[PDB]
RNA sequence: CUAAGAAAUUCACGGCGGGCUUGAUGUCCGCGUCUACCUGGUUCACUGCCGUGUAGGCAG
């Protein structure tokens, strides 16, 4: 819970004092996976700018949170012999789903 | 102690040259008694004309920079002072050490009175937000907004009016603008059970306080114990050590209409938990309740979990 | 006019109703330019002003001979299996107009217009024509192919105010009002 | 118990890309010097298939091989699930071999549904279907203009032979290879529209063409009885029966008439549905995909 | 109605002169990424036009 809260606090502190978020040299992956730490609306936005300028969901965020939870704890092929590891895995899945539901409303 | 009808959110509030020390044993964030007294003074200024009440606060601390320095390879800190004017001669005689701090706090106030009953919703928030900008919240001035991206978002959020899913959506919408902060809540029950845990030798509360907030390193007969949270010692109200007096009795009182007492601080426990990790925001309001029979004058937060 | 034909869009698993509506509207304009005249108008009985939708019916107004000629022309060839037709019947109604609403929703076309009309510069045309001149329309639209240029354009359509009586006037080659009024029912 | 944790099916009825060509009418027997439709960059960036002045009709040549063996999955985890799926499809093909499915696929090959914008407004669309097993024709097929339609399916005097050929191929007892071309009179210089990439039109070398998945989607329009209605016509096979053009996803998971809900009680709970829904599940096994978890 | 209320750290400055880091080296062995998919959101809520003004008919 402290790791998830620290991640949420870092994500809130990153996209508050950095208004630069648009097309630029070296900003390709900062539009799809950067749906969390994404800037405001641009100056030359198009009509359907809800997908190419700011998608209305953390689309790449959930897989990244799942991969971070898988890399932060080295789960093995015998990590569910009792409910101790499986309970932490269920808690990690529930925390990832809660963070996804929270980040989905970020673009609105 | 009454649950409020509305949570009037005071926005990002830069306050400069605050009181850092705030207690004889702490030096960090200012006392929450300053916040409850600030809300009571704001009530005495605006709420009598607005026909409302104001009780609680949400202390979130978006940023905090102290006026300290770490002097030349030491593990401690010292305080930055301010040069005072001279005496009748050029002595620079007395230098009393008090700290300062700049903090960006944002409070949320519990309203009780006729908020929506006889008054509008945005106008009361506009009036209280332009009223709280001409006073001081902890011992230092409340800096106004002169920078860019003009917010003025005094969200006068209603709580008891609406369906339950709309109410939870309102709570998670108000928590969106508490984004980098950290709410401070008392944990008196935690200090009590942590006192009962180490009562094997001598169950002093001032020893359970002074051996919990630290990092107690203890090896294997090679680690530090697991940090349960962001535990801080805070002043949790006063405690009298002299009986009550009459208004004009005690020499040099602040005013000769209210009685005087000689009191002494009480040190409670507190936590800086993220605003996402609370069910409702009205769970984390600081009220000050007093028991004038004995000497306890305690501010705390009920329903803190 | 006095005779109307209702051509209903059969719903298509391959195409939305706007697609078949635009295709039949283009074939209607081709049949009207192959026919000529200013006496044939169109109406949309399933208009929704709230959802900005043209519905699934196209009601053509002309004389009986124009409907009976347009039934036997190959402007419906290939589209007899996409549509369903009624009979040429007499109208039962207030009147309204069917107007095309253009817009200067692009500052760049007016900028090149001012450059071509007064020999000015790009920066002077940028000061004279700013980007706030773009016109927003809450009107339904059909998408057809262009002639001289080849980029697909949307025709916005506005059904005018309902008036109890009709005025004398001609129509364009799209069935839209150039003075004429069509009965609304 | 439960289904397989991972299970997948390769597709059958393999389509290629459809090379477009332009020519004159009554030149259909000599479509070996018809120049391919060239895309040119002319200015606003447009991509128009400028047919030549001496070339009015469009011929879309593609090929199609059916494979057969729709029962056996690609990679199934459970060893107790492959045999029961094979027994299910075996009892299906033994009670009634998929001849009505092959009739509906033959009707999909009758009208040029693989043409999407280049089918509307056409005077006459003649699909020419060859059948080549050794390197030459075996029994060609010419199709009419009123039998084209889009929803009128019937036992025609020669569509039964095409349907029994598709059934004999799909049965798993000797595959077939059909060179399906389609002539259609569209209009001189009228912009026939193939598929487009991310404007950029999709182009195989020295021509323009249509994607294989679009032709396959047009060719598997079998699904008729879905619970909403059946008035507008048949839709294309999909596990959730989804259709983007109409805009509303049919075959909702609140009802148990979806593919994932019909196969799951077909093999486990042995709840065999009606013949049309069995046709739907089997036609959803001729398109492949990644089922299971 | 707030450990409330109150507050000028100031003036000046040569871091600086030197220098051998060097010698040697086996990254090895082995592998099934698979199956499916309508871009026909508008690759600009468009484009040159009768008068510098909105009033339009030829692949529009």
């Amino acid at each position: 819970g402290q790791i998830c809260d620290e991640a949420l606090q870092y994500a809130a502190r990153l996209r508050e004092l950095e208004p630069g978020w648009s097309a630029t040299p070296g900003c390709q992956l900062h539009d799809a996976e950067q749906l969390w730490l994404d800037p405001l609306r641009a100056q030359t936005d198009e009509t359907f700018l809800q997908r190419r300028l700011r998608g209305d969901w953390p689309a790449e965020v959930g897989n990244r949170f799942a991969n971070w939870l898988n890399r932060a704890v080295s789960s093995d092929s015998q990590i569910l012999g009792s409910p101790e590891a499986a309970q932490w895995s269920q808690e990690l899945s529930k925390e990832l789903t809660m963070f996804k539901e929270i980040l989905e409303d970020e673009r609105d | 102690v009454t649950d409020p009808e509305a949570l009037l959110l005071l926005p990002r509030l830069s306050i400069q040259n605050a009181n850092a020390i705030s207690s004889p044993l702490t030096w960090g964030f200012p006392s929450p008694g300053a916040f409850t007294g600030f809300v009571h003074a704001l009530q005495r200024r605006v709420g009598i004309s607005l026909d409302i009440e104001l009780d609680g606060v949400g202390i979130v601390c978006h940023r905090f920079e102290a006026q300290i320095s770490q002097p030349a390879g030491k593990r401690t800190k010292v305080f930055n002072l301010t040069r005072n004017p001279l005496n009748r001669d050029g002595s620079t005689a007395a230098i009393v050490e008090e700290g300062r701090a700049h903090l960006e706090v944002s409070l949320l106030l519990g309203v009780h009175g006729d908020g929506l009953d006889d008054h509008p919703a945005q106008e009361i928030a506009r009036q209280v937000q332009e009223q709280a900008g001409a006073m001081r919240l902890a011992g230092g001035s409340i800096l106004p907004w002169c920078n860019e991206r003009f917010p003025a978002p005094n969200a006068e959020l209603l709580m008891l009016g609406g369906s339950d899913e709309q109410r939870r959506k309102n709570q998670r919408r108000l928590t969106r603008r508490l984004l980098p902060g950290f709410a401070l809540v008392s944990r008196e029950a935690l200090l009590q059970q942590h006192l009962e845990t180490l009562r094997t030798t001598l169950p002093e509360a001032t020893t359970l306080d002074a051996l919990l907030d630290l990092c107690r390193i203890n090896f294997e007969p090679w680690q530090v114990r697991d940090k349960p949270g962001w535990l801080v010692p805070i002043p949790a109200g006063y405690n009298a050590l002299s009986p009550l007096y009459l208004p004009g009795e005690v020499r040099n009182a602040r005013d000769r209409e209210t009685p005087l007492r000689f009191v002494e601080n009480l040190f409670g426990l507190g936590e800086w938990l993220s605003p996402h990790r609370v069910a409702a925001l009205s769970d984390l309001l600081w009220y000050h309740h007093a028991e004038p029979d004995k000497g306890l004058y305690r501010w705390s937060t009920p329903r803190f979990v | 006019m006095d005779h109307y034909l209702d051509i209903r869009l059969r719903p298509d698993p391959e195409f939305p109703p706007a697609q078949l509506m635009s295709v039949l509207f283009g074939k209607l304009h081709q049949a009207l330019v192959a026919q000529g005249g200013d006496r044939i108008g169109v109406s949309f009985p399933d208009l929704d002003e709230s959802r900005s939708r043209l519905g699934e019916r196209l009601r053509i107004h002309a004389s009986a001979d124009d409907l009976r000629a347009l039934l036997a022309r190959p402007w419906l060839e290939g589209l007899r299996d996409h549509l369903q037709f009624g009979e040429p019947a007499v109208v039962p109604t207030p009147y309204r107009q069917v107007s095309r609403v253009q817009a200067k929703s692009n500052p760049e076309r007016l900028r090149r217009r001012l450059m071509r009309r007064h020999d000015l510069s790009e920066e002077e045309a940028r000061k004279r024509i700013p980007d706030t001149v773009a016109r927003a329309l809450d009107l339904p639209f059909v998408t057809l192919r262009s002639q001289s240029t080849g980029q697909h354009f949307r025709l916005f359509i506005r059904h005018g105010p309902l008036q109890a009586t009709a005025e004398e006037g001609g129509f364009t080659c799209y069935g839209l009002s150039k003075g004429g009024f069509v009965p609304w029912f | 118990l439960s289904t397989a944790s991972v299970l997948a099916f390769e597709r059958k009825l393999d389509p290629s890309d459809a090379l477009m060509s332009a020519g004159a009418w009554a030149q259909r027997d000599a479509s070996q010097e018809w120049p391919a439709v060239t895309v040119r960059e002319k200015s606003q960036t447009v991509d128009v298939a400028n047919l030549p002045s001496d070339a009015d009709t469009l011929k879309v040549r593609f090929t199609l091989r059916v494979l057969g063996g729709a029962g056996t999955p690609s990679a199934c985890n459970d060893a107790a699930y492959r045999d029961k799926l094979l027994q299910t499809v075996a009892t299906y093909v033994n009670e009634q071999g998929f001849a009505e499915l092959a009739r509906r696929y033959a009707h999909n090959l009758a009208n040029a549904r693989f043409l999407w914008r280049n089918r509307v407004g056409a005077e006459a669309v003649e699909v020419r279907i060859n059948h080549i097993r050794q390197g030459e024709v075996a029994r060609t097929w010419r199709f009419d203009a009123l039998a084209i339609g889009l929803r009128d399916f019937k036992a025609d005097a020669e569509l039964d032979a095409l349907a029994e050929l598709i059934a004999s191929g799909l049965s798993g007892s000797g595959h077939v290879l059909l060179e399906v071309v389609a002539f259609a009179r569209i209009g001189d210089g009228q912009e026939v529209f193939p598929s487009q990439e991310l404007k950029t039109l999709y182009s195989v070398r020295d021509a323009a063409a249509i994607h294989s998945q679009k032709i396959g989607n047009a060719l598997r329009t079998i699904d008729t009885w879905y619970p909403d209605e059946d008035g507008l016509g048949p839709i294309a096979v999909e596990p959730y029966g989804s259709v983007t053009s109409q805009g509303k996803a049919y075959r909702q998971p609140k009802q148990k008439l979806d593919f994932y809900t019909l196969l799951d009680n077909w093999v486990l709970r042995d709840e065999a549905p009606a013949v049309e829904q069995q046709h739907y599940v089997i036609a959803n096994l001729i398109r492949g995909g990644v089922f299971g978890e």
